[PDB]
């Protein structure tokens, strides 16, 4: 889910 | 004829009624609160969990923050169980931190004395720090658990 509350995520896997 | 009631007034204020752990915000945002759990419930409960607290910007959450965009409704959660110990469960969108070390979300961790959980990591100016206090009184009950006296 992505809409409220700031979030993060790395693009290295 | 309230003989017993008269003595009850003697104490008036009883500290550590059934307090598990206390949360103290050192960053100055949330008011100090005390997490508690009943012993009878702990001994009775057997569903791999007795009582757990949820923290975040949600009014439902056992803990209400100052409404941080970075933090989630229920940023983190604390569980109480085991033979006689406490566990911390992270449940944030961005993650939960322990003394600068990020832990695995929705993962159980062993409690620490005067430990502290950091949240809202990403911006040095958007991080929130919380300190956890442990009630030695509670440990005493769990340590003794069964009292040898009454047959």
């Amino acid at each position: 889910s992505l809409e409220v509350t700031e979030a993060d995520a790395t693009f290295v896997q | 004829a309230t003989q017993r009631f008269l003595i009850e007034k003697f104490s008036q204020e009883q500290i550590g009624e059934n307090i598990v752990c206390r949360v103290i915000c050192t960053t100055g945002q949330i008011p100090i609160r005390d997490l508690s759990a009943d012993i009878s419930q702990v001994l009775k409960e057997k569903r791999s969990i007795k009582k757990v607290w949820t923290f975040g910007r949600n009014p439902a959450c056992d803990y209400h923050l100052g409404n941080i965009s970075r933090l989630s409704n229920k940023h983190f959660q604390i569980l109480l169980g085991e033979d006689g110990n406490l566990l911390l469960n992270d449940i944030s969108t961005n993650g939960t931190w322990l003394n600068g070390q990020k832990v695995e979300k929705n993962s159980n961790q062993l409690l620490s004395q005067g430990d502290e959980i950091t949240v809202g990591v990403g911006v040095e100016s958007d991080i929130l720090s919380l300190v956890i206090f442990i009630n030695d009184k509670f440990k005493q009950c769990l340590e003794q658990n069964k009292v040898d006296r009454i047959r």
